[PDB]
């Protein structure tokens, strides 16, 4: 039975605005500017109160009024409104800057907040890993001119979900992270973020929707349905998964008594044995085939691509840069780095190995973990405990976790920006605080 | 490889199924890696005869390899 | 006012930039630039 792909629907609610009576001017604001969905909150709170993808879009009438200001989630609300939308995002920074205030100022609006001369609450803001300077300069140019206020401070998602995960703030730990464009590796020791250390690869999500679109576009070349990037990410959420190992798997995932469990079959929306043919079988699967009736030409085949897609970010050489998989640069930070031979390891290598953790958006998909713990007591000398940490959803904790540090510590102030030090400063200028970014250099 | 410790023997597999990339065409086998722990002990019971230690002891040209 | 500027130039500005200040302080060794937590290539095949 064929199971047919649809866009997502619109959202019948409209998103609401918080009461004006609650807010509290003194009550610090939490902001991830994540690439695929911004993550917004009072800190008082610990249930995200507004969460809506960063892309927003322009309406024409034919009255002529110019009264169209729709940010987000009001965009979910007819096909016209969400396919011209534009998102800030351009590639892994930001390059337009006028939709990013009207955004912000959304938000604002739908913070329930009436300010004065500015916003007077102090934001905590998410900022990348060895961002360039120019976007680190127009963030300072851009809420402390527009915006007002007194304080601020920068931090990495990663991190911030390391500090969530556990408190103390002086634990060692490995966090891997699997953003909407990047993959990073960070170690942690004695709870700094040893960004000298730190590696970084460039796949995400956003680069495996559009791996896959190429991928089922070249397999069919005569689909008569063009078919939209939604569509793509949701096979690709439902199904996709990590193999246990890719050698074993890839050489039986065509033989017929496997052919029959993991074909997955999609139907677009409209309105001399073939047997022994590996094309056929590669094509539709294990069932014959007939080309005269409309409903299988409107059809789509997943049999190799469920195991192929995710695997890049262990081996990125299918995706086409040159660079190594996740396995690879854990091995040598274990094994190479902070005073490990191969063969002994030191206190801070074991203390890290038992608090490796795994966050990011895009580590949604099944087989993770246990490919992780897998190929952990593959590398690693035998004997050694190796613990692995999951949330159930991951891209709630790095907005948990600078909440956890407004509320829960008091020594949030040690890193806050304030504004006559900005005046006195200037532009350049990075705290070396122990959960950001650092110095570039020595 | 395969190293016994109590003798001393040791035997050359092959190379590794991850270094069967390196090249197209090559003339060396691949074998995958051992699915087991690297060490592994086992109790064994050996039976000889006097006539084996007799003519392990006379043989006229010398001893032999492995 | 500002250009659009496009995220496929400030990778440019920022090694160009980077690159002016190593030839200033040389006639600094990086500790976190853009282009040195990006990954190593892999040894194995």
């Amino acid at each position: 039975k064929a199971v047919v792909i649809d866009d997502p629907p619109l959202r019948q609610t409209p998103e609401p605005f918080d009461e004006q009576s609650a807010y509290n001017p003194q009550s610090p604001i939490a902001i991830d500017f994540g690439s695929s969905k911004l993550r917004a909150g009072f800190v008082n709170h610990a249930t995200p109160t507004h969460i809506f993808p960063n892309a927003l879009t322009k309406f024409r009438d034919r009255k002529l009024n110019k009264n169209f200001t729709f940010v987000g989630n009001d965009t979910l609300l007819d096909q016209a409104v969400r396919s011209q939308s534009r998102s800030p995002f351009d590639g892994p920074f930001v390059t337009n800057w006028n939709l990013t205030e009207e955004i912000l100022d959304y938000t604002f609006h739908h913070l329930g907040v009436v300010p004065d001369n500015g916003i007077p609450n102090p934001i905590l803001l998410t900022e990348r890993l060895a961002t360039v300077q120019s976007q680190r300069t127009n963030w300072y140019q851009i809420l402390f001119e527009t915006y007002n206020v007194p304080g601020v401070t920068f931090g990495i998602d990663s991190l911030f979900s390391f500090y969530n995960y556990n408190p103390s703030g002086n634990k060692t730990g490995l966090v891997i992270s699997c953003g909407h464009e990047d993959t990073n590796v960070i170690p942690v020791v004695d709870g700094a973020g040893i960004l000298t250390d730190a590696k970084r690869i460039n796949w995400g999500g956003h680069q495996a929707v559009d791996y896959l679109n190429d991928l089922m576009a070249l397999k069919y070349p005569y689909f008569p349905t063009k078919m939209s990037y939604l569509q793509y990410e949701t096979m690709y959420k439902d199904y996709c998964y990590v193999s246990r190992n890719y050698d074993e798997d890839i050489e039986k995932i065509l033989t017929l008594e496997n052919l029959d469990t993991n074909d997955v079959v999609v139907e677009a929306p409209f309105t001399y044995d073939w047997r022994n043919s590996i094309l056929h079988l590669f094509l539709r699967g294990p069932r014959p085939h007939d080309s005269e009736n409309i409903h299988e030409q409107h059809q789509m085949h997943l049999n190799v691509e469920r195991i192929r897609v995710p695997e890049v970010i262990f081996q990125p050489t299918m995706g086409g840069q040159d660079q190594a998989g996740i396995c690879e640069l854990s091995e040598t930070i274990l094994l190479k780095k902070f005073g490990s031979q191969p063969g002994k390891l030191s206190q801070t290598s074991i203390d890290m190995v038992n608090n490796v953790l795994i966050t990011g958006g895009n580590a949604k998909v099944p087989g993770l973990k246990e490919r992780i713990v897998k190929e952990f007591t593959g590398f690693l000398p035998t004997g050694t405990n190796i613990t692995v940490n999951m949330s159930s959803d991951p891209s709630l904790d790095a907005w948990k976790g600078m909440a956890a540090l407004a509320r829960n510590e008091e020594q949030y102030r040690k890193t806050v920006i304030s504004k006559k030090e900005y005046e006195e400063y200037g532009p350049e200028y990075i705290k070396e605080h122990k959960l950001g970014n650092t110095k570039y250099f020595e | 490889i395969y190293i016994e410790a109590n003798t001393g023997a040791v035997k050359r597999v092959g190379r590794s199924d991850a270094y069967a990339t390196e090249f197209d065409l090559e003339t060396e086998e691949y074998v995958p890696l051992p699915k087991g722990e690297v060490h592994k002990k086992k109790e064994i019971v050996q039976d000889v005869t006097l006539h084996d230690l007799d003519v392990a002891n006379a043989r006229p040209q010398g001893g032999q390899d492995v | 006012t500002r250009r659009h500027k496009s995220a496929r130039q400030l990778i440019s500005d920022e090694n160009k930039r980077i690159n002016a200040l190593l030839t200033k302080a040389n006639k600094l060794v990086p500790k976190a630039t853009y282009f040195s937590v990006e990954a190593p290539p892999s040894i194995r095949p």
